[PDB]
């Protein structure tokens, strides 16, 4: 089989920068290489075929080239809507094979998150489990530390985070942290607090509530 | 307008069987190759099979040979993938694509993809709970509210707001697999604080594997 | 294995991009330098400064 | 219609004692789908049948 | 970085 070795795996640049992604075939594939774009929740979309030809409707800022077994995808002026994963594929021999991909992200100015907390709903409490949600909205860069405290005791092992992919409009991220407890345990305690550390904040921010307060 | 639409994906037990369909329109599959390609955490994008419906010639990936078969019915302009003796590593999004269409030597159209999940665990519909706006979810004159979609299997669930009328400011988080082996996710949206109590907000949740359709009103 | 070599790409105009190369330490190294060499054609001769025992690189291009 | 080879694949899969009806028919469907794959399909049917003894 | 089924994106 032929393999396609793609580099780098991750690349971050500012709006308007020229970015370069590469793919190396393990043996001669002539010009039989295509490049695809994959946006969040999307299917792969053809950008370039036969190494260097622009597919209909694809912006002219995309270009591809070949040198021997080395293939290059260039985006001449990176745009916010270009954030996606990019894949090369050879069709020179069967099986056609794909590169492992390159994730492209945007650099923008630092933005502190808006921090919100949601106590468990009354509906949920009826069923014996409590979920407490901490929401970090529209922030940059992605790094952020979120700690849970219950009556000032640091929680561990009982929370999970989910983080959106970078937003193609404002280039920010959002993140949820969910703390899960039994209804009984949630009712044993009063103070629920989520503490957020992020580069855009001058010091960490704690958002909290007392169980029972309206 | 060229379109490919996959269907038949779903939860199947190890060793079980499933049949996927790929319905083509805006072109004739007799004029092109049709491929199945899958995408998974383990192998990323991995070609599965191809057929040239004009003459019936097929090729398969070594990893599926004997277990999967590709076929095409030109009269229905539809391609199929029979999948037998399924294993955990077959769990993936399955796409169909065309190659050689209009003389373009690449996969120029791909379907939306259909999710195949190989697992012994049972289907379970989610519970949908309000994430009510409050003094603890508001700042700068904007308020956050949402819906917590808890304890389902398998993926996927979809969430929309006000029947798709509300899209601005919505974040639906990627699903997380809980320790219980069930998935959970939240969808949130931020709106003007002044609209709370006058504008209605409903999250529309659908979990097709369990036939669960919930429209949850979220109130202060 | 499986390390991530983190790279700052520093262009003559002061613009900065960042990249990661993953694999064994040896593989990831080889690919970072290969990529550097490729960028050097368009962006001028590169110099690479290794930091953190080889696991981070600052790669500057002359223009 | 089918040749005598093809028929022989059908018959073997039809008779396998450890397949459930979903699997049995799934494999038979595969024989219909792609006769060029008859031998490989029979081979995987046999392996599954064996593992479910 | 590894492909994630829920997002259809590489996760790093």
């Amino acid at each position: 089989d032929i393999q396609m070795t793609q580099s780098p795996i991750l690349l971050s640049a500012s709006v308007g920068d020229r970015v370069t992604i590469t793919c190396r075939a393990s043996q001669d594939v002539n010009t039989a290489v295509a490049w695809y774009q994959q946006r969040t929740n999307g299917s792969p979309r053809l950008l370039i075929y036969s190494a260097s030809f622009l597919y209909s409707g694809v912006p002219s800022r995309f270009s591809g080239s070949r040198s021997g077994t080395d293939f290059t995808l260039t985006i001449s002026s990176l745009q916010p809507e270009d954030i996606a994963d990019y894949y090369c594929q050879q069709h020179y021999t069967t099986p056609p094979t794909f590169g492992a991909g390159t994730k492209v992200e945007i650099k923008r100015t630092v933005a502190a998150p808006s921090v919100f907390i949601f106590p468990p709903s009354d509906e949920q409490l009826k069923s014996g489990t409590a979920s407490v949600v901490c929401l970090l909205n529209n922030f940059y860069p992605r790094e952020a530390k979120v700690q849970w405290k219950v009556d000032n005791a640091l929680q561990s092992g009982n929370s999970q985070e989910s983080v959106t992919e970078q937003d193609s409009k404002d280039s920010t991220y959002s993140l949820s942290s969910t703390l899960t407890l039994s209804k009984a345990d949630y009712e044993k305690h009063k103070v629920y607090a989520c503490e957020v550390t992020h580069q855009g904040l001058s010091s960490p921010v704690t958002k909290s509530f007392n169980r029972g307060e309206c | 307008e060229v379109q490919l639409v996959e269907s038949g994906g779903g939860l199947v037990q190890p060793g079980g069987s499933l049949r996927l369909s790929c319905a083509a329109s805006g072109f004739n599959i007799k004029d092109t190759y049709i491929h199945w390609v899958r995408q998974s955490p383990g192998k990323g994008l991995e070609w599965v099979a191809r057929i040239y419906p004009t003459n019936g010639y097929t090729r398969y990936a070594d990893s599926v040979k004997g277990r999967f078969t590709i076929s095409a019915d030109t009269s229905k302009n539809t391609a199929y993938l029979q999948m037998n003796s399924l294993r955990a590593e077959d769990t993936a999004i399955y796409y169909c694509s065309r190659w050689g269409g209009d003389g373009f030597y690449a996969m120029d159209y791909w379907g939306q993809g259909t999710l195949v999940t190989v697992s012994s665990a049972s289907t379970k519909g989610p519970s949908v709970f309000p994430l009510a706006p409050s003094s603890k979810s508001t700042s700068g004159g904007t308020a956050a509210l949402g819906c917590l979609v808890k304890d389902y299997f398998p993926e996927p669930v979809t969430v929309s707001w006000n029947s798709g009328a509300l899209t601005s400011g919505v974040h639906t988080f990627p699903a997380v697999l809980q320790s219980s082996g069930l998935y959970s996710l939240s969808s949130v949206v931020t709106v003007p604080s002044s609209s709370l109590g006058t504008q209605t907000y409903i999250c529309n949740v659908n979990h097709k594997p369990s036939n669960t359709k919930v429209d949850k009103k979220v109130e202060p | 294995s499986e390390v991530t070599i983190k790279v700052n790409l520093i262009f003559a105009d002061g613009k900065i991009q960042t990249a990661e190369f993953k694999g064994t330490f040896e593989e990831a190294t080889a690919e970072a330098y290969r990529y550097a060499a490729l960028l050097a054609k368009v962006n001028g001769e590169y110099t690479a400064d290794l930091e953190d025992g080889g696991n981070h690189m600052n790669i500057k291009f002359a223009g | 219609s089918y040749n005598k080879d093809q028929q022989s694949a059908f018959y073997e899969i039809l008779n396998m004692p450890n397949l459930n009806e979903a699997q049995r028919n799934g494999f038979i469907q595969s024989l219909k789908d792609d006769p060029s794959q008859s031998t490989n399909v029979l081979g995987e049917a046999k392996k599954l049948n064996e593992s479910q003894a | 970085c590894q492909f994630d089924l829920s997002t259809r994106r590489l996760k790093c």
